[PDB]
Parts: C-alpha cells; structure tokens; sequence
C-alpha cells in the first residue's frame, strides 16, 4: 500500500516454475533493498499453474483474472518487469478483492 | 572377447548382410524417386547411399555392423512405404544448412569451437 | 520519476536505455517503449518514518496474512532510521 | 645449422635413466662452464623415456632417444650435438 | 499415527512365500528375490530366462498373471549392462502383482514375449524406439513413438533431452527442414541436491 | 593392533587412533553428524550442540565434536535420543533465528535450513517475539547482517587462528551476546572473504555478490586461480554465462578450504576495461576497431618484413603454458630468442636450466613438516597469502621457527628479525649468528627466497648468496637429502611455466639488442616503453585487459581470460593445473594460442598444432611435465646449481632490501583484473580512509 | 556355438546417432565434484559425475536471454565408479580427462589443545 | 462496485486501457539489463 514493489528478488517462484518461464536477474536497488532488476515471464511457456504465485511468499507475483489477452505476435507474449508491474497497477483493484475473498483457504 | 553374436558369428556374414542391405537400398532408390516426387534424380540418390554406407563403413564390430543392418532394413523399410515423406527423405542431403569449415582460419574467425 | 534520454527513449526504474548507435531501437520505432511510471524507489522513499517507542519493532506488511513474513527491526542506531527488508518502511525509537 | 638450445629429458627414479643421471651429476657443470650462452634444460619427470633434444636457428628441432646408455655414451652424444 | 501409512505384514509374507516358490521352481533363471516395504514383489532373473519365465507366469496354476500391466527399460549407464527391462504383470484370480526384472546392454537383445502376451508388441516396439534394445522374433519392430528420420534413442541418460536437431520451415526449399539445435533459452538445470543426506537407512558403504 | 582402538557406530567395527573424535569416527565409517560450529581446520568450541549423540549405555548424549572415543564404545547416531536431541537444538536455533529466508543469501547455501529439513522438527513452538541485533559496518567485503547469526564464534576461531587478527569477538551475556567488533573496526586483512565461506547461516554474506544469484541457479566450474603463484583450485559460479562467484575448492596440498581476498573479489575486473575488438592504428594515430583479417594480416605482414633479432616477445603474469609456447614457436620459427618475462630471475649459473634453481623444491606441506623458516626477501602475507597461511599453520600446530631477513613486515605470526641487509647472508654462511646456532640445532630447515627480492639489480648476487648459505646450511645440518633447503616464492602466474619452456627471464635482452616488431603477450607491466625502444617498433598487444600495454600498441589483439579459457598454468611448487572454461570471452576475443596460430599460418610459419591436445603435445614435447596435472614430480642437482651459481662471481649491494608489499592498500592492486575492478578500489579506499 | 570372440573396443558411437562434430570435437570431465564450499555437508560427493566442455553462450538480441547451440551443455551424467565412467566414454567415444578424488586429509583434534600450558594452540575466547 | 467500491490507491491506473494489440501503443519486450560489460576506450591522443 505504500507502492514499494513486493517482489523481494528471491527466485524461489522461478525455481518451482515447471516450465522455466521466469528469468529474475536481481542487484541491490540505489537505496541498498533487495530488487529485481530483470523479472521475465514467457506466457507462450508458462502453462499457467499458479505455482509461482502459491510459492511466493510476499504475495508480490500472482495470477490475476485477465484471460482476454490475446496478441497478435508472438513478442507481445514475452513479457517484461515494466509489463508485469503494468498489469499489477492495472488489475489492482480487482486482485485485492480476490485475494481477500481467497487468502483464508491458502 | 567371448561376447555374444546377434546374427553373424564372424564380419564375413555381417558383410554379406550389408550387401544384401545395399542391394535393396540401390534397387529402391528409383521408385522412391518416381514415387515421392523427388527434386534430385536417381544417380544423386545412389551416391548419397553410398554416402551413408561408407560413413557407417569403419566400424569392425559384428554386433555392430548386424544392428547397423537391422536399423537400415527398418528405415528401408518406411521409404518402401510412404511412411517418411519428402521432407523426411530430403533431410539425409542437408540442403538448407552450411557446413562448418574445416580450417583452423575459418574456425577461428568465426566462433570459439575446435 | 521517469527521465529521457538524449537519444529520446524513456529511462526505466532499472537505467537500463538503448544507447544512440544501439541498433535495437527498430522495435520502438512506430510502436512505443512502455515504463512503469510508478517508481517504487520514489514511492517508497516518500512515506514517513514510523515513531515507534520500543527498542525491537515488528514489520509485516500490513496485514496478517497479507503482508510479508513477520520481521523484527532493532532501532539502537539513533542516526539512521531502522528499514524492514521486505517492504521499504522505516522505523525511528521515540526516545523523549 | 647453429645450435640454440638442448633439452635433456629424464626420469629421476629408472634403471634407463641412469646414465643421463651420471652425466648431469659428474658432467655437465663443466659442460655450462664451456657454453656460459647455451640453454641447457634440464627436465626430470616420472615415466618418460630418455630424450635429447637440439633445437637450432630456424625451429629445426633434432630428437635422440637414448634410453639405457651409459655415461661415456650420453656425453658423446652431447658433444655429437654441440659439434656436430 | 495419522500421517504413516499401514504396513500389512500378511500380503507382505504372502509375496515373500510365493518368491520363495518361484526361485526354487525355477532356479536355472532366478538371480535375485526381494519383496519391498511397500509389499511388491521383484524377481530378477538372466536374460536366457525371459520365455520359459514370462510362460510360466502366464500359465501356471497356483501363479495365473495372464495379464501384462506394464514393459518398460530403465537406462542406468554406470553397470556393465546398462538397459533394465521391467515386466509389471498382474494375476486376476489371485489378485496380485509381480515384477520381472532383466538386463541388457547396447549390444545384447533379449527375445521377445510376444508369443506370450500380444501387448509386448507395442511394449517391445516402445523400448527399442526409446533406448536401443533389440529384441528377436519380433513382428515388425520398428519405431513407434520417434519421428521417421530420427537417430537416437531418446530416453537413454546420454541424449540431450532437447535432442541434436529441430525442425523449422524453410521457404526456399518449400520444406520442413532439420537444422543443428539452437536454443534461445538454453535450459537451466538446478543443482537441487542437499549435502545432507536424507535417509540413513540407504547409507552405502565407503568406497 | 598397536595404538589401534576398536569403537562401534551402529554395530560396525570401525579402528581409530586414540584422542580420535566420535565425529571423526562417524565420518570414518561415512556417517555425518550434524554440525554448526565444528570445522575440521579450526579449533573445536563445542558450543553448538548440534552434534550430540548417544553412547550405548550411557545416560547423557555426548557432543561428538569434542568428545574422544575412549573403547568398545557404541556411537547410536541414529537413535530415539539423539534424534530428539538434534531435534530439540535445531528448535532452540530456529526460535530467534530471524525469518528472512528469501531476502537472505544461504538460499539453498543454507546448513541451517538443510539441517532444519533433515533434522529438526516440522513446526514451531515459539510464540514470543523474536530478538533483534543492529547490524555492523565490518568492510566493504563481508556485509553483517548479524541478527541472524546463530552464536557459533567459527568467524571468531577463524579471525584468531588462521587469519590472526584478533579483532572479532563476544560482547555480552546470554541471549543478548553478540558477535563482531566492540568499536567501530574495519576489519580488512587478507584471506578475509573466508568468514563469508565458514559463516553457515547469512550473517556474513558477500558483499559484492549482494542479491545476484542463487546457488542452484549457479553452474559450477572447478578451475585454477591466477595473479597468484601459488595457484589456488577454486570454483567459478556462472549463471546465464556471466561469471558471478569465486568460491575456493578443497586442496589439502595447495590452499586447503579457503583462497585470499584478491582472488575471491577480483573477478569484478573480467567485466570492466575488456579488449574485445581486434584494433589498428590509424592514419591519425589513434586505436580504431577492425577484423581478425586485417589485425592479423598487419602483423603477419611485418613479421614476414623482418628477421630474427629485430623480433622480440615479452610476456606478462596472466599467461598460459599454450600461448607461451605458442609464441615461442613462432619467434623460433622466424629465429628469435628474445622471449622475455616481465619479471626478472638471474640468468648466472644453472639459472633457467635446472628446475630446481627456482622451485619452491620443499612444497606446501614441506612447510607443514618443516622446523625452522627462514624468509629472505620476501612479504609472504602479500605475495602469496596462502602460503603465509600455511606458514602460520605450521607455527600454531608443529611449533614452527620463522625468521625474516628483509624489512620489518607485518606478518601475523611472531618471526625473529634477524635485520635489514643483505650481508647477514654472508654472515650467516660464515657463521656469526643467533639464527646460525639455531640452524645448527635445528633438523629441518627451509629457506625462501623473494622473487621480490630477485628483481633488484643485484638478483644473481642475492641469489648466489642465498645458495651458499644453503649449501653451508646443508653440510652444518645432518640433512637426509630427500629433505630440500632452498625455495624461490614466485608471485607471478606465468613465471614457472615460462622457465619451463624456456622463456629468458628480464626485459635485459631487450633492453641490449632493441627489437623492431614487438609482442607483449599482457605486459602491463610497464617495463618496456616506447622511450628506451626505438621510434616505430611495431607493438602488438595480445590480452585481454587494456590497461599499460595496450594503449601503446600498433594493434591489439584480443585474448581470452583465465575463466574464459581452458588453459594451463604452474604454481610455486613446480606443480602444473588446468583451468576450464567458465565462460566465453566477450565480443570477438579469441584464446591466445589460437590468435598465434591463425598469425603463424595467415603468415608462413607451419604450426604444427592444430587442437589443444597437439598444444599440449608440444608442451610435452618442450618440458613433460606441463601435461602432468596435478604432479608435484621432485628435481635434483641444486648441488650442481650451487656450484655454477659459486663460480658465477658479483659482490652484493649494501641496499635495505625491501618488499614492494608493504601494506594491504599495496596488496590489492597487483595485475590488470585487480586494477580494473571497482571492488578492489573500494578495499583500496577503505584501507586508505580514516 | 553361442561365444564368439571380438577384440574390438565397444564402439557404439554409430549407433547412438549423435552427430560427429559432438563425438570428436568434445572433451568431457570425470570427477567427484568439490564439496560446496558454503556447506559442511558432504552428500553432494562420492558419486562421480561425468560433464561436457562448456561453449559459448551468447545474448538473446529480443529478450537478454542466455542462448547456446550445443546440446550437451546440461549433460551431468552420474556414475558409481571412475572406471565405470571411464568405460563409458571410451564406449561413447568421447575425449576425456579423469581427476582423482580428493578426499579429505584426517586430521588429529583435540578439545584440550586450546587450552595448552606452553603452546601456541592456547585460544583466547571461547 | 456502487456499494462496494474497491480500495483506493495512488499507484493504481485512474484510467482503463483495453487490448492494444497491432497499433502503435501496443507492447514490446526488452532486456533490462545495464550491458553488464564494459569494453574499453581507446585514447584520444596519438601514441606517446
Ligand atoms: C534416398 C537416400 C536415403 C539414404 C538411406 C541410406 C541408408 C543407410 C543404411 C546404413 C546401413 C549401413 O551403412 S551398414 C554398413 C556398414 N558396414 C560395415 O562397416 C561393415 C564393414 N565395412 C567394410 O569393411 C567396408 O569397407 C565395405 C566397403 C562396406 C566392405 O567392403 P570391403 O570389400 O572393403
Ligand atoms: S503459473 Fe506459469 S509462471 Fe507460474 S509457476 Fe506455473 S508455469 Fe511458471
Ligand atoms: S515474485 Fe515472489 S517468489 Fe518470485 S522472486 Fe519475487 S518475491 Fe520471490
Ligand atoms: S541464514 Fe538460513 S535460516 Fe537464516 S534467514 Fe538465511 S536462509 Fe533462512
Ligand atoms: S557471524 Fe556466522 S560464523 Fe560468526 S558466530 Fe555468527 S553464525 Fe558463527
Ligand atoms: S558441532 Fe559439536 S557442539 Fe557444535
Ligand atoms: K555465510
Ligand atoms: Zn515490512
């Protein structure tokens, strides 16, 4: 809530990635916080199982409602950290909600 | 020492299975070609099993040479038949990749491979 | 905060900008170079310290469950401000 | 033509080495007193055979094995290299 | 203990019973008996033993497992014989299930059982497509699950597991066309091994 | 079974020596009990409890890190007692142990974590609030995060007995008892990235690799190090090629568990001041980028202009046994013996010629057996750190007598300083000394002589001088001459190796007979320059650094590192290693053998290698000992060296010899890579700063 | 009537399908990996692994990805002995070079040393 | 979202955008990575 990003660069939602779908490259930020600095999701590789966003463990990665995303080339599919924060400003509103109505049975 | 044969006892017999194999894979070449309808033409196609043979032909092994047959009567086998297409029967000439040079100043000016 | 470059492309929150002779600019050219305008840095540089009053503090972020694992902050240092490694909140011991 | 340099390969414990072995230990002092320019490597290794080698002007390099020779016959050799 | 699961010591010395059966009806072929913690039984035999083994199995009267589950290899490339070819077969009238175990190596084939159970065609054809085991008498073996052209047998510990080639197409030849693999990603493999070991009671003996 | 005692783990019926340990027992039989604060190259503190384990019939679980088998004793390591016992310490850790296991850096590093999974319980009792520790400023090498040290005091044991500083320590009592510095200390020493190694859990993390990677991310290459002469086995981390770590590797010959700082931080250099585009001058005079055709069509053209002694090559610390036999091929082949080293050794006597005139002839573990030490020249703690490790090892444990003839320098054990001169050699070999009558009551003595020392003007008098004293060293002593004396202490990487081909050591050659074409095969030295050369002289740089060398070159030529090729280097020892390749040099760099390969046959000389395996059939075929890995093959004839070194007649200079290590601000730039890289400069201004 | 005698050296390097510039031009290591360094545990040892030589991975122009074009970069191969997986290269007919393991030197330990009455070995702080 | 309107906060997107695929303000990836290499400069001044 403040607007600090969650993600706290620790890859362990890359290291359960089944497809091998995100790339984290990681340094310390200028005021010496941990951070991604490269955070790539492939979704022409990911296959969509939540596995990341039930792993993390800040709640910073998650999988929001939006399936109407199709594009009409295959690099539009290949996203990037400005992408992925992009949607999580976009789909805020409506993550938080379902998090809400969700976060007790996991 | 002391192994088990396959089907030869000796390289005589394996050799023997090997031109019987080449027999057939010469006779075939044409009607593959007919068939399939093939860009090269039929001397091509003999030259390039006689390509295979000869870079399968160092080995003296009779389990070997006998399992090298077994596996060249099944690929026979699938050209006898249209099981493999013209992109499969094509793919034994390499037409569309560039063979990596075999000079050190070639393979020093352009990648760290030996 | 974004910036621009002198080639004209936009700065991300990692500097990361395509230089003048770079030629991987042709995939911006007739589309465009998103950033996050939201610069976590900044945003999280512009809350206030928290005036707490014991010597250990316990930081989540903000919920129970909700928030990041339970962390706990020792404000000996009187010069600098105690920050929680996940979020980027900073706490200050309200010595008077 | 023109000697630039002998190297003499050797084994520190092997009955074919000891030859070379006497040579070097009763020899070759005064050998580097008659030729203070000439490098003479001296290499010692475990399981190599006896090896002289004569590398002259222009990389020509001659190679004598010498395995089992006795001492008078190592250092007539060494002078057959530095004479010729 | 609600979270171990029971044990069941009866079908545990049933299976062991029946092993002991086995070997000594048996003995020409049977190498090795076991019965596991998880009550199944494994009975390793010689490659020469695979017929008269598979045949008594089928049509014994007190061991009816006419029934074939499963014929599968496992590729163990550091024993001599590297290829270990596992029947998993099942008996409907007793209701049980045993394991046939047998080895091979790149230049051994064993003979084949079609002439005791029909899916070890199909089965038999699956393991030389996917790790080189011939196997003699077979009807029509040939590949079944590789591409026409392909070399290889891809299920062995040595092949790549994205393969030495990959298919593009090519609109000079107007073809799909092979090329050497080059992959944009290159697969990260992760080093998950904990130097702790795990479970003492497989501690193996120093070297 | 003399002084053989049989003791039981699990049944089994393992002998040990007596004072042998029930963990050393355990881990004799191939059973590993867990641990937090033994190590097995420090001393036993035995405050971890981690380790305790049940004894048959007896009550009370003993501590196996600390508690000898005494007979017939039946270490149960499995049983219900030491499971709860391993159990319940594991609890008593994790109850204040922080939870910042995804911002941490022991990810799956952790022995922590993988004794918790293996050892410890599922869940947690605790339901108090957990303590909390303010962090230190320690350096700018090792980053403190230290609430979430565990209390185990390794990084202390470490400190006092092997590094030796005494700096670390224990302020307080109880739960409130913490770890580092009372005062605001900057701990900087030497072979001080080791507590970032010994640390189990992320107290002491690396600083430089702060958030990069994970270790199972990591792809892990053994190799060798460089700018080193001792040649330390270490470990390249990579990641999406991009080398990202140094850990050291396990040699108990070499550098045992732990390298210095140098060669753990400087691998930041590898990604700064990169040669990666071969380059020409201009018309204008100035570097500009061209191809590996026209690079080496220039210099195949001028080294077919000129002839033999006009030809010259000069070769720096970071190169390779390949390339160094690479260029000598060609310059014989074009009839040059100007081969020259950056560094000098004295060409008088047996110089270059018997193997033993610059060997460290008794190794590593010669100073594990030997008695009395006497260090001429040198600033060991500088030059090579690892053997001043094993130098203070060797003092701490075999009661080891060191002497120091040279400046006064802060080496970290106590040494006896037998002055400032180079007459106490003389002096010593006449016999007129304190050291002498505690030379002739020693058994096994061992000299070491600075090739620091040897690169002042009068090297051949030093060296000459140092061998005399062996010699009356050796006839004083009843030496059973399977034991050597004399040892030289290189610090460069390459100066072993190019004495084994048969490179002259010095630019003196150089310096008599001016070149017209020169090659410098990475000398940055500065030891030539364009002021005693003559006016054009044709510099071509092959390296991989641009840093003295490079700017002064008529072209350049851009080799590969040593984490970018696979290559061969020999340490002090006369010891040959391999070093694989971690990575690929970046842009159009090339490996330095192939670069002269490509030039000989893009000129006319008939290289008669092709692959790296016909490279190192000429090294066998140079000296056959360069192929032998990991050899530590004896020499002889140091009687013969003497002799000629004797008749070689110079008088000595009356100069306080002084090492050009001084201090650790001078120890962290040495070569190319420890300049180019920013975090040797932060050591640099953190050691310089108040 | 079924033993037939061969003095051959197992070549199945034609059968195995892989083409010959990853057969001839491939050097391949034998070895206990080193223990890690930030670990006391020892598990990761005694089992000798068999890899490749490393090539060249280079940058992806898109995306800054890690590309390679040789396949056997991740082929960590695990065998129980070193002269099993000396066997099975020579059988695969790659190059290779075999290190030794490098065990461990036991080493004497003795809780009473940091407390000596006239040596070194007398520690300071517990 | 009448009666219950969602929590408001200031890095949230005041306005909406729809599936902007094939037209100019569509995406493109990137590699953020800051070059991680640094060649070298050669100087400016001619030799000595
Ligand atoms: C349309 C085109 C499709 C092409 C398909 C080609 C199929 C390739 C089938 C491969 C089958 C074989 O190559 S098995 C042959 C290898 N046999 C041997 O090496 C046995 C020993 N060989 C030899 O001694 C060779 O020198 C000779 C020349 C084969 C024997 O002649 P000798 O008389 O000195
Ligand atoms: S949902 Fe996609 S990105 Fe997440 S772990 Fe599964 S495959 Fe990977
Ligand atoms: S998204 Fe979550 S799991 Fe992934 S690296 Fe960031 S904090 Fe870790
Ligand atoms: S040291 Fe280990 S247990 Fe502690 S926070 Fe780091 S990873 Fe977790
Ligand atoms: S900082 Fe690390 S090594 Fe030092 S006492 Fe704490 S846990 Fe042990
Ligand atoms: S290892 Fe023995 S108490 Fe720590
Ligand atoms: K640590
Ligand atoms: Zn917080």
């Amino acid at each position: 809530p403040s607007g600090e990003e969650r993600c706290i660069a620790c890859k362990l939602c890359e290291a359960i990635c089944p497809a091998q779908a995100i790339t984290i490259e990681a340094e310390p930020r200028a005021d010496g916080s941990r951070r991604t600095t490269r955070y790539d999701i492939d979704m022409t590789k990911c296959i969509y199982c939540g596995f990341c966003q039930e792993a993390c463990p800040v709640d910073a990665i998650v999988e929001g409602p939006n399936f109407e995303f199709s594009t009409e080339t295959h690099e539009e599919l290949l996203y990037n950290k400005e992408k992925l924060l992009n949607n999580g400003d976009k789909w805020e509103a409506e993550i938080a909600a379902n998090i809400q109505a969700d976060y007790l049975y996991r | 020492t002391s192994v088990k044969p396959i089907f030869s006892r000796d390289l005589n017999e394996a050799k023997r299975r090997v031109r019987e194999l080449y027999r057939a894979w010469y006779r075939e070449v044409p009607n593959t070609v007919h068939l399939m309808q093939l860009d090269i033409t039929v001397k091509q196609g003999r030259d390039k099993v006689r390509e295979m043979f000869m870079k399968n032909a160092h080995v003296t092994d009779p389990r070997v040479v006998d399992l090298l047959v077994i596996k060249g009567k099944m690929e026979l086998q699938e050209t006898i038949k249209v099981w493999k297409q013209r992109t499969h029967v094509m793919r034994f000439f390499h037409e569309t990749e560039t063979p990596r040079p075999k000079d050190f100043l070639s393979k020093f000016y352009m990648g760290h491979d030996p | 905060g974004v910036q621009v470059s002198p080639s004209g492309e936009k700065i991300t929150h990692t500097g990361q900008v395509y230089d003048e002779k770079d030629y991987r600019r042709v995939r911006f050219v007739d589309r465009q170079k998103e950033v996050n305008e939201n610069f976590a840095i900044d945003l999280i540089a512009q809350q206030p310290v928290n005036e707490v009053e014991h010597r250990i503090i316990a930081c989540d972020g903000g919920g129970g469950a909700l928030g990041h694992p339970k962390v706990y902050i020792n404000l000996d240092k009187e010069t600098k401000t105690g920050t929680c490694g996940y979020c980027g909140l900073q706490f200050k011991q309200h010595h008077h | 033509l023109g000697l630039r340099e002998i190297r003499v390969h050797l084994c520190q414990r092997s009955p074919g080495s000891q030859g070379v072995r006497d040579f070097i230990v009763q020899r070759y002092v005064e050998l580097k007193k008659a030729h203070p320019n000439l490098p003479i490597l001296i290499r010692e290794c475990s399981e190599v055979q006896p090896k002289l080698w004569a590398r002259y002007a222009f990389g020509q390099e001659k190679t004598v094995s010498l395995n089992n020779l006795s001492a008078d016959e190592v250092t007539r050799a060494m002078q057959n290299v530095l004479s010729g | 203990r609600p979270t171990v699961r029971p044990r069941s010591d009866v079908t545990h010395k049933q299976l062991s019973a029946f092993g002991e059966y086995v070997a000594e009806i048996l003995p020409k072929y049977v190498q090795q008996v076991q019965v596991s913690c998880l009550d199944e039984l494994e009975i390793c035999i010689h490659p020469d033993g695979v017929i008269p083994t598979l045949t008594f199995l089928r049509d014994h009267t007190n061991a009816q497992f006419k029934s074939l589950a499963d014929l599968t290899a496992v590729d163990v490339p550091t024993r001599q014989n590297r290829f270990e070819i596992v029947y998993n077969l099942l008996s409907l009238r007793f209701n049980s299930r045993i394991r046939v175990k047998t080895y091979a190596d790149e230049l051994t084939p064993i003979d084949s059982i079609v002439s005791v159970h029909i899916a070890a065609n199909w089965y038999e054809r699956e393991v030389w497509d996917m790790f080189g085991v011939f196997f003699f008498n077979h009807p029509d073996l040939r590949r079944i699950l590789t591409d026409y052209g392909f070399e290889g047998h891809p299920f062995r510990k040595d092949f790549p597991l994205t393969g030495y080639v990959e298919l593009r197409y090519d609109d000079e030849v107007k073809r799909v066309v092979a090329e050497p693999v080059e992959l944009a990603q290159e697969f990260r493999k992760f080093d998950l091994n904990s130097p702790w070991e795990a479970f003492p009671a497989y501690r193996q003996p120093p070297e | 079974a003399s002084n053989l005692i049989e003791v039981f783990v699990d049944g089994q019926s393992v002998m040990v020596e007596p004072g042998t340990t029930v963990l050393q027992a355990c881990e004799k039989v191939g059973m590993q009990i867990p641990r937090f604060c033994y190590h097995e190259r420090l001393s036993v503190a035995g405050n971890c409890r981690m380790c305790l384990v049940e004894i048959e019939k007896a009550p009370k679980v003993v501590a196996a890190c600390a508690m000898p088998v005494m007979k017939g004793w039946n270490i149960l390591t499995n049983s219900e007692k030491s499971k709860k016992a391993r159990e319940g310490v594991m609890e008593f850790l994790l109850a204040n142990h922080p939870l910042d296991c995804p911002i941490c850096d022991q990810g799956g590093e952790c022995d922590l974590q993988d004794q918790s999974m293996m050892f410890g319980s599922d869940r947690s009792r605790f339901l108090e609030g957990k303590r909390a520790v303010e962090d230190k400023n320690i350096g700018p090498l090792v980053k403190t995060i230290m609430t979430r040290c565990i209390q185990c005091t390794r990084c202390i044991r470490f400190a006092s007995e092997i590094a030796g500083v005494d700096d670390l320590g224990t302020t307080g009592r109880g739960n409130d008892m913490q770890v580092g510095t009372y005062i605001e200390k900057m701990f900087m020493s030497e072979l001080s990235g080791n507590v970032i190694d010994i640390c189990p859990v992320g107290a002491l993390t690396s600083k430089p690799y702060a958030f990069t990677a994970r270790p199972w991310e990591t792809r892990k290459t053994e190799s060798i190090d460089v700018m080193d002469a001792v040649g330390s086995n270490i470990v390249v981390s990579t990641r999406t090629g991009e080398v990202m770590r140094i850990l050291p590797r396990m040699h108990e010959d070499i550098n045992e568990e732990w390298i210095s700082d140098k060669t753990r931080f400087a691998y930041d250099g590898l990604k700064r001041q990169r040669l990666t585009e071969p380059m020409v001058r201009n018309e204008k005079g100035l570097l500009t980028y061209t191809s590996w055709e026209d690079a080496l069509s220039r210099v195949a053209g001028m080294l077919q202009n000129f002839e033999g002694n006009a030809v010259a090559a000069i070769a720096g610390g970071l190169v390779d046994a390949e390339a160094l036999v690479a260029l000598k091929d060609l310059l014989n082949k074009v009839d040059s013996d100007n081969l020259c080293t950056e560094e000098i050794f004295p060409t008088e006597g047996a110089g270059t010629d018997l193997r033993s005139n610059y060997l460290l002839n008794t190794t590593i573990a010669g100073v594990e057996e030997a008695d009395v030490v006497l260090l001429v020249g040198t600033n060991p703690r500088f030059e090579a750190p690892l053997f001043n490790a094993r130098i203070r090892k060797s003092w701490l444990h075999n009661d080891l007598k060191v002497a120091l003839i040279g400046s006064p320098v802060d080496l970290t054990y106590r040494y006896d300083h037998l002055g400032d001169s180079p007459k106490i050699l003389q002096d010593i070999a006449s016999g007129r000394h304190s050291f002498c009558e505690v030379l002739k009551d020693a058994k096994k003595p061992m000299v070491v002589l600075g090739s620091s020392a040897l690169q002042r003007d009068d090297g051949a008098a030093i060296l000459v001088a140092v061998s005399n004293m062996v010699q009356k060293i050796r006839v004083t002593t009843g030496v059973a001459a399977e034991w050597k004396v004399m040892n030289i202490l290189h610090r460069i990487a390459s100066q072993v190796a190019a004495l084994d081909l048969g490179y002259k050591p010095g630019v003196e050659a150089i310096r008599k007979n001016p070149p017209k074409m020169l090659f410098l095969l990475g000398a940055d030295g500065g030891c030539i320059t364009r002021q005693d050369l003559p006016k054009d002289c044709f510099i071509v740089y092959q390296g991989h650094h641009g840093d003295v060398g490079a700017p002064m070159a008529d072209v350049i030529l851009p080799g590969a590192a040593y984490t970018e090729k696979s290559a061969t280097y020999v340490n002090t020892e006369g010891r040959a290693q391999q070093t694989k390749v971690a990575v690929t040099p970046p842009g159009l760099a090339r490996e330095d053998w192939k670069i002269i390969r490509a030039l000989s046959e893009i000129a006319g000389i008939t290289l008669p290698y092709d692959t790296l395996d016909q490279v190192r059939n000429r090294l066998e075929e140079v000296s056959p000992n360069l192929v032998r890995y990991d050899d530590i093959e004896e020499t002889n004839y140091f009687q013969q060296a003497s002799e000629l070194a004797k008749l070689v007649n110079q008088e000595v200079l009356a100069d306080p010899l002084v090492p050009p290590q001084l201090t650790i601000k001078d120890f962290y730039m040495t070569d190319s890579i420890s300049r180019a890289s920013q975090t040797m400069a932060k050591c640099v201004k953190a050691v310089t700063e108040g | 009537t079924q033993l037939i005698t061969v003095d051959e050296k197992l070549d199945i390097t034609t059968l195995t399908g892989v083409p010959e510039e990853h057969i001839k031009t491939r050097k391949v290591r034998i070895f206990v990996p080193a223990r890690n360094n930030m670990q006391s545990g020892v598990n990761n040892t005694k089992k000798w692994k068999m890899e490749f030589d490393t090539r060249e991975r280079w940058e992806n122009p898109l995306m800054g990805w890690a590309s390679t074009a040789d396949p056997l970069s991740n082929m960590v191969l695990t065998f129980s002995a070193k002269e099993d997986a000396i066997a099975f290269a020579e059988k695969n007919g790659w190059s290779y070079d075999v290190e030794e393991k490098k065990v461990p030197k036991p080493k004497s330990k003795s809780y009473g040393a940091n407390f000596s009455w006239n040596k070194r070995t007398r520690v300071s702080t517990k | 979202p009448t009666t219950n309107p969602p929590t408001a906060r200031k890095f949230i997107w005041t306005n909406h955008k729809f599936n902007v695929s094939a037209t100019p303000e569509q995406y493109v990836p990137y590699s953020t990575t800051r070059k991680k290499i640094h060649e070298w400069v050669p100087p400016s001044t001619p030799y000595k």
